[PDB]
């Protein structure tokens, strides 16, 4: 058993071959070690050192190599023999990866052994041209009213996702994951995206917290976790999101419709601030390199809705901004938001204050989201923004005396905002949200009393089930509300309204 | 099934707003949703009935 | 070679003999039997409720 | 049950892996560490010659 497996793998072993390896290290420290020979080297290669550690080959030189030291610099030292690799950084990627958590040499951190991986596929790779791109038409849906409604997401779009530290910042996108458990465990493959959550800079604990909510929402299955913690070296963690994305592309590639969120690039920003500050290329802006801009680019973009030529994938990034105090006009923050398809500004100052989640509707916008909506979720949430931001004027201008229409309106408002929040780590179906904006839309939670409002939500969706779940069966394929849909809803709300 | 038992019901509830009487309707009315509505998430609850040894 | 080396001397020396089941059990949640639950006994059963019924069933309040 | 009986193949195999260590300690004193030397030599004769 154990000893049979342990006997395949010493049988496992067996020769080595000569060939073009051997340099030496002379100075080293610094993360960067200077290998004397490796006279013919690919460029970006994997070298491997006999200190059992591997680096990537970044200046070749005259006369000379620089390493980058691709993991701790404690077991390499100076006259060690650097063997080359020979190829271009590469990692596996396949269709094995999928419920396994792994660190960024595809290590299997979850331990459940070796990945079966299809292939192996270089770290950089670049976006797909113009002619490989459709437009988005398939919505995403994350299950919370208002993240989907007034921030309108789709497939194969950068749509950030900015906001403060700790403000519960990966509980949007674990929602995310959750609602779509039940489209990913349908059948329909045009309805399953393979959702990659990176893990970079976060406590090897907390992940494993996640790890374990991932694993009770039985959730690990359609998803893979790529881990770079705090404690683990700072070129890993610049090399993650590249080699996470790499793994997203062969769902892509395999025409298949998939989503990345990559937490937090933010992170991936000190640490390559970190790696040129000690290859000591001059620092830009808030001391973070001038080809930042370039590192996050050319990792965004290779996240797209492909042409039907490509098989129409999708890899649908939702990279998750830490800002420092809110600083918006901050350089990582704007950079980032200049390369995005919108914004998901979270309201800190409300999530404070008692409104979970909270979307700063303002700093929230979705460049082409909303022609992924679904017809249903159109014609519910026809104007609703607007109706909100009539609250957002109305509440400006509140802080004395209120004119009816002002106050319907902030009646209305106020009522609605309950409306939004959400409980944290419980994400609400797609077919449920319809009716929920369908009755405020529709002026029926204009009268309920505040107090209420969650009783009120419960309640008209057991209401909904038990008297018809019929309609719900219907919006639900159908997808669009008929007019006799629309009656009979307008009908039925009404009904719950009286009880 | 339910559901005409629940278009009744309802049909009936505003219709005894319109005479007298609601002391013990509402109890009785919260009594038969209560349960309905507990049997409800009871078949959205149930997996099957069988250990998959299959597998395991 | 070396392979030869550690091969013999790891594989045929090393002996396995882990817990018993017995031991295993406390690491381990056990089985559960059946539950039996029985069957309740309901309220609106016996003429405690007729009689009630009767009698309740003569005046109610608006 | 089957997470601890995952739990006991890795226990097994730490166990077997501080058993390789004492092993390779035992090797390294063996003259079989010179004779071996031997054997590698001419396995390089034939591999570099095969090169």
């Amino acid at each position: 058993e154990v000893s049979s497996i342990l006997e395949e793998r010493i049988k496992g072993v067996s020769d080595e071959a000569n060939l073009n390896e051997t340099g030496r290290v002379l100075a080293v420290g610094d993360g960067i070690a200077r290998v004397f020979g490796l006279n013919n080297i690919q460029a970006e290669e994997l070298v491997e050192f006999s200190s059992g550690v591997k680096g990537m080959a970044l200046n070749l030189e005259p006369g000379q190599v620089g390493i980058v030291l691709f993991g701790s610099d404690r077991l390499v030292k100076e006259g060690e023999l650097v063997k080359r690799t020979g190829n271009i950084v590469d990692v596996p990627v396949g269709p094995g990866l999928l419920g396994r958590v792994v660190d960024a040499l595809g290590n299997p951190i979850d331990g459940k052994g070796p990945i079966d991986a299809a292939g192996r596929s270089r770290a950089q790779v670049k976006a797909p041209g113009i002619l490989p791109r459709r437009s988005v038409h398939e919505p995403v849906q994350t299950g919370l009213k208002a993240v989907d409604a007034l921030v309108p997401i789709g497939r194969g779009q950068r749509e950030l996702i900015i906001g403060d530290r700790q403000t519960g910042k990966t509980a949007v996108a674990l929602d995310t994951i959750l609602n779509q458990k039940r489209w990913n465990n349908g059948s329909d493959e045009s309805k399953k995206l393979y959702c990659v959550y990176v893990a970079v800079g976060q406590k090897r604990s907390t992940v494993a917290q996640l790890v374990q909510t991932l694993e009770q929402h039985d959730a690990m299955k359609y998803s893979i976790i790529v881990a770079a913690t705090a404690s683990e070296a700072a070129p890993l963690q610049y090399l993650a999101p590249f080699t996470a994305a790499s793994i997203g592309e062969w769902f892509r590639d395999n025409g298949k419709h998939a989503l990345i969120v990559y937490d937090d690039l933010s992170k991936q920003a000190v640490a390559y601030r970190q790696l040129s500050l000690l290859l000591r290329r001059p620092p830009g802006r808030e001391a973070y390199p001038g080809d930042v801009f370039y590192l996050h680019s050319r990792l965004l973009e290779r996240a797209a809705k492909l042409s039907e030529k490509e098989g129409s994938g999708s890899l649908t990034a939702l990279p998750v901004i830490e800002t420092q105090g809110g600083d918006v006009s901050a350089y990582i923050p704007t950079n980032v938001i200049s390369i995005t398809d919108g914004q998901i500004f979270l309201e800190a100052e409300l999530f404070y204050k008692g409104i979970r989640p909270a979307i700063n509707v303002g700093l929230s916008v979705s460049r082409v989201g909303s022609a992924a909506q679904v017809k249903a979720l159109k014609q519910v949430a026809g104007s609703l923004k607007l109706f909100l931001a009539q609250y957002r004027e109305v509440a400006a201008f509140a802080q004395s005396d209120l004119d009816a229409s002002t106050k319907q309106t902030l009646v209305r408002g106020e009522r609605l905002t309950q409306l939004l929040k959400q409980n944290q780590y419980s994400p609400l179906a797609t077919e449920e949200q319809v009716p929920l904006i369908y009755a405020g839309v529709n002026g029926h939670l204009d009268g309920i009393e505040l107090s209420r409002i969650g009783e009120f939500e419960s309640s008209f969706l057991s209401y909904l089930k038990s008297n018809h779940n019929e309609l719900l069966t219907e919006i639900r394929e159908k997808g669009e509300l008929s007019k006799e849909l629309l009656a009979s809803l307008k009908s039925a709300t009404e009904s719950f309204v009286a009880t | 099934a339910k559901s005409a038992a629940n278009k009744l019901d309802w049909a009936k509830v505003i219709s005894s707003l319109r005479i007298t009487g609601s002391t013990a309707t509402q109890l009785s009315s919260f009594k038969k949703r209560n349960d309905e509505a507990r049997r409800q998430l009871l078949e959205l609850q149930s997996q099957p009935t069988e250990v998959d040894f299959s597998h395991y | 070679n070396v392979i030869q080396d550690l091969y013999l001397r790891e594989l045929k020396d090393t002996k396995l003999a882990p817990s018993t089941l017995q031991d295993a059990e406390g690491n381990v949640k056990p089985w559960n039997p059946p539950q039996k639950p029985n069957l309740p006994e309901l309220e609106l059963q016996g003429p405690e409720a007729l009689k009630a019924y009767t009698e309740q069933n003569v005046e109610t309040a608006h | 049950w089957v997470r601890y009986e995952a739990s006991l193949r890795q226990l097994e195999q730490r166990q077997l892996a501080k058993s390789v260590i004492s092993r390779v300690q035992s090797e390294l004193g063996n003259p079989k560490f010179q004779e071996k030397v031997l054997q590698q030599s001419i396995s390089e004769i034939e591999q570099l010659l095969s090169k």
